[PDB]
């Protein structure tokens, strides 16, 4: 019982590529040949990969084999197909029309196999609507590794909503889904690189107009994307905070803006800022918007936004008082670019330049942000 | 640089 | 006297990207608005930049800046032109249409003058002429700090010939441009990074259809390139090694390949070489060659290529011996990826695994390059 | 790993 199939190149580098972002053991990748499918298994010390893939198989087996020696050779093959068999000696050899490769395999006895999941809940999403989620909040999580508990996405069902939510205590992102089903509250909190992982998986051409199934467990979280690929993650074990509290209730006044105007303005100003005080000031009237910085012994910056009702140009601030407030443009900066929206809406809770600010995108309504002011 | 209402935390 | 100029954004973003690849003076570019100009000097324990652009000089003067803030925020400006204006507490304005940047400058009177030449030997040369020959010589310079001689491109007028060449040791690059004048015999040592940064100027769309004027003398050379570019540097101050000795005087076989698939073979084939051991094995015969490799612990490779006259697969191995000999493949690389040409030939000295190669591109008789092989 | 014939050096 040897392995031996044919495959389409350009179907094996991509599933490799995947291979790659997982990660001795952990250095090699799974290949077994059965009922007409290629099943590459990948595992570091958090994740378990399965991908299965259409392939002729004429004999069916299972091998073992670096996944970098692998990868780095079928990505230089020019061949649309490959044939893989599995020789006598513990040897893959790789055929090409003008060009083979052997490689040693290492035992698949040796090769982990996956743990199982006894989900507490389990529901079906689309891709698209899953890789928004993920999108609106990856960005947002600590990077602090003593605030163990903020350093994922909180991934939890309340009511008929899914949400995925992320905070570092300066900003907070929330992004969520609405379940057709009724579903009991469960949450887990997903960590960074099992969140980026996924979202390059379901963010592939063949995924992304799928389903993914997602299912949770106090311990574990399993992901079924489109049915052939298989993601099983540890979790961050710790309890995400109550982050209701959070979110502003009511605001006192609002900002409406052309995204990118906003985005573009905030991004220039901010290079006069230093590490010591990355700080962009915001003084609000109804006629303009003035953008500003300063940077110790380097200088200063201001841009002026007139208010205007044509959508290219959008900007209104209709209240009599002034507003001056300020913000870390990176923060500012990594909400506008998460939303792909015209506009966008600053609502500001009271007249002071310290209470938090909820950001929300016309056009996207289970999209929620909420940035800590900075002293300017 | 004030924080969100994390309690605790800030 | 205060500077003030409006520029053509553009035309300001591409001179600055050439002063931030030269590098507390070291960071700052000094500006100087005069005669219908703006000259923008950059210097570095080697190198000192000159550029001179057209500007609308509304006032003459001159102010110094930091390199990275002001390149930092000129490429980031939309506007098709900018005003810069020296204010007079020690601040340069930068202007567009809605933003203003207001940079601290640093005493002109701090920043250092650019030395002198008195030059043994002075030519012009295209600018395309001398890409190529810095293009073919500057991937073989030893990177051996210890073998200081080594580590820049030897420039050399011998007979009517203008050479640059390299080696490391274990490879030779030479390539060359004749010169129509009698100019009497001088050498110079380039070092690398004064090779790389001229090597970008004359490559400039503005400039690769121009004439680089080249000066050089025992302790410096001087580029002037088209005109409004001068950059002066320093020498590596040691001898380069007489390399007439290394070139094969005669071949008692050579191979004629395309240089693409050859080029694409050796870099698949060497993927499965580990680091102790970079070598592919060339298998020539008559009928094939065969490009092979091995990798301790794990694998191994073998493309074959055939006989043929048609251009786009060509190979010819015109003797009745085989040989079998061993490269580094990246030295190999380094040389095919060197010279756009459809072939390549090698020519072997005798029979021996272990005599210099000579490599050739058809259609390029300016260019030699010699590789030593390595036991496999 | 031979070298080209630099004297010295090798």
């Amino acid at each position: 019982h040897m392995l031996k199939l044919i495959v389409e190149t350009k179907t094996l580098v991509q599933s490799l590529g995947f291979a790659r972002s997982v990660v001795p053991e952990y250095a090699n990748i799974k290949l077994s040949a059965k009922d007409g499918n290629l099943e590459l298994s990948s595992t570091n010390m958090d994740l378990y990969l399965s991908q299965k893939i259409a392939v002729q198989v004429l004999s069916e087996g299972e091998i073992t084999v670096s996944t970098q020696t692998l990868s780095d050779i079928v990505r230089k093959l020019p061949d649309s197909e490959l044939t893989l068999t599995e020789l006598d000696i513990m040897k893959l050899e790789i055929k090409g029309q003008n060009c083979q490769f052997n490689l040693f395999t290492l035992p698949v006895s040796s090769f982990p196999a996956m743990d199982s999941i006894k989900p507490e809940v389990s529901f079906k999403i689309s891709c698209a609507d899953f890789a928004k989620i993920i999108e609106s909040t990856k960005f947002s999580i600590s990077l602090d590794e003593t605030r163990y508990n903020l350093n994922g996405i909180y991934l939890h069902i309340k009511d008929k909503e899914f949400f995925a939510a992320s905070t570092d205590g300066h900003r907070l992102s929330i992004s969520w889904i609405t379940l057709e089903e009724k579903i009991k509250n469960f949450g887990v909190i997903l960590p960074q690189k099992s969140a980026e992982e996924i979202l390059k998986i379901v963010k592939d051409l063949k995924n992304i107009h799928e389903d993914i199934e997602i299912l949770l467990s106090s311990n574990k979280i399993k992901f079924i994307c489109n049915e052939n690929t298989i993601l099983l993650s540890k979790l961050i074990d710790g309890t995400f905070p109550d982050y209701s509290a959070f979110i502003p209730k009511s605001s006192i006044s609002k900002l409406v803006i052309n995204r990118k105007i906003f985005a573009d303005s905030i991004e220039r100003i901010a290079i006069i800022t230093v590490e010591k005080f990355r700080a962009i000031k915001l003084s609000l009237s109804r006629k303009t918007l003035e953008i500003s910085a300063v940077g110790e012994a380097r200088g200063n910056a201001k841009e002026i936004i007139t208010a205007s009702q044509d959508k290219e140009s959008f900007y209104e601030y209709n209240c009599d008082e002034s507003l001056v407030i300020g913000f870390n443009p990176q923060y500012l900066e990594d909400v506008l670019k998460a939303v792909k929206s015209n506009l966008v809406e600053l609502y500001f809770s009271d007249i002071s330049a310290s209470a938090p600010v909820l950001i929300k995108f016309p056009q996207n309504p289970k999209d929620i942000f909420v940035i800590m002011p900075v002293k300017v | 640089v004030p924080t969100l209402p994390l309690v605790p935390x800030g």
